[PDB]
């Protein structure tokens, strides 16, 4: 059946273009009323209209972002492209193209959408990160701050992956320096503190950067 | 711009409940709406077009209605793929709006967060900067609000923070907020204060430190 | 603007 798949850059410099494509198949076009839209999703944000395009050339966009977008298609290719210029941290996002229905009603909706392709917004190089404590002092709770580093993603386990009960590896946050920063911590017993030790396992592969770093009081 | 509106934006249920929820469009969109069900990491998954149509594929549980401005989905029995957030779009107008969205989670007897301050390291200070990390740790509902102080002066710009997706086993959410200072601020201060604000918190709870003590 | 349908 209909399918759609999203592809283009993951990672794009501060004022720079972004240029999307979407790829489709079990549809055409051609096929009168049909529509290719694009829709986005800033992390933990809620979707947001772009632009879409229609078998006849027919076109729109979103009134805001009108001077920094473009949409075209090629029906030779059966793939609709989006340009966004000037680009800032704010348009990192997940960006998703979607098909419309013509007049067999069902015109009414976007009944099929790709997966989606992460888009990150960032001046920045690729980057190792830097581990540090978070030292505790019943339960008691104690961890890692993973800071500064660049791309996502980076992967955190406590003592070899023996220690997963109480854990909570948070989300990175995207900081106004470019590099993310993100904090995993356990919880546990204040009297295993001087005697069980915990140390947590950094791996940011895109650095090929791996720490230990043992966390105490 | 058309504005539409999605009520409630956030809602807690347990699996085998009826919940109904409210999209409302500034103006008359007729029967140009569409719903769309969205799990964590996948895109929106199409429910109902045209209002009320429900789509194919789509379960039986699943339902709108309205017209004009007024439309409503709703869940005859939610099941536990069903926690999730849900959006509305109205394709009348362009440009095709989105409403803000409606986020479904389990709801579980409401639990304070455990709170945690956490002192910069002398490792980072040597670089120029000090974090100062506070954790707010398994607690529910979702909403929780955290002020940071430092000699009683609230922070406002520098702090960022992110939360956990709702716990499988036990339904709760940790919390991780992080206060950014340049160590000459941080030399130049003395207490460090994290306030928390939660439902299950009768009255703020303050974990602090102080810097040489 | 109206939509196309």
């Amino acid at each position: 059946r209909i399918t759609l798949k999203e592809s283009g850059p993951p990672l794009v410099k501060p004022t720079q273009t972004l240029t999307l494509t979407c790829s489709f198949s079990g549809f055409s076009l051609s096929d009168f009323g049909v529509g290719v839209g694009w829709i986005r999703q800033p992390p933990g944000k809620a979707l947001e209209w772009l632009a879409i395009i229609y078998s006849d050339d027919d076109k729109r966009y979103s009134p805001s972002l009108n001077t920094r977008l473009t949409i075209t298609k090629d029906t030779s290719k059966n793939q609709v492209v989006l340009v966004m210029t000037r680009v800032s941290p704010v348009d990192t996002a997940t960006y998703f193209c979607a098909h419309r229905r013509g007049p067999t009603g069902p015109v009414n909706a976007m009944d099929v959408w790709g997966q989606g392709i992460t888009v990150t917004i960032s001046s920045t190089s690729t980057k190792g990160p830097s581990v540090f404590p978070l030292a505790p002092s019943g339960t008691a709770a104690l961890g890692c701050l993973v800071k500064d580093y660049f791309p996502e993603p980076v992967t955190v386990s406590w003592n070899s992956g023996a220690l997963t009960s109480g854990v909570h590896t948070f989300p990175a946050v995207l900081q106004s320096s470019g590099l993310y920063s993100l904090s995993s911590v356990v919880t546990v017993p204040s009297s295993s503190l001087g005697t069980q030790t915990y140390t947590c396992n950094v791996n940011h592969k895109p650095s090929n950067t791996k720490v230990d770093k043992r966390v105490e009081p | 711009a058309l504005q539409l509106t999605q009520s409630p934006s956030s809602l807690s249920a347990s699996v085998g409940d009826r919940i109904t929820i409210t999209c409302r469009a500034s103006q008359g969109v007729t029967s140009a709406l569409a719903w769309y069900r969205q799990k964590p990491g996948s895109p929106p998954q199409l429910l109902i077009y045209d209002a009320s149509s429900l789509e194919s594929g789509v379960p039986s549980r699943f339902s709108g209605s309205g017209s004009g401005t007024e439309f409503t989905l709703t869940i005859s029995t939610l099941r536990p793929e069903d926690f999730a957030t849900y959006y509305c779009q109205q394709l009348h107008f362009y440009p095709h709006t989105f409403g803000g969205g409606t986020r479904v989670d389990v709801r579980r007897t409401v639990a304070a967060p455990s709170v945690f301050i956490f002192p910069p390291s002398d490792e980072q200070l040597k670089s120029g900067t000090a974090s100062v990390v506070c954790l707010l740790n398994n607690f529910y509902p979702r909403e929780a609000k955290v002020q940071w102080k430092v000699d009683n002066a609230l922070q406002s710009g520098n702090s960022q923070e992110s939360v956990t997706e709702q716990d499988s086993k036990d339904s709760t959410y940790s919390l991780s907020s992080t206060l950014t200072l340049s160590k000459a601020d941080y030399e130049k201060h003395k207490v460090y204060e994290c306030e928390v604000t939660h439902q299950g918190l009768s009255s703020p709870v303050t974990k602090s430190f102080n810097r040489g003590e | 603007a109206l939509d196309k349908w």
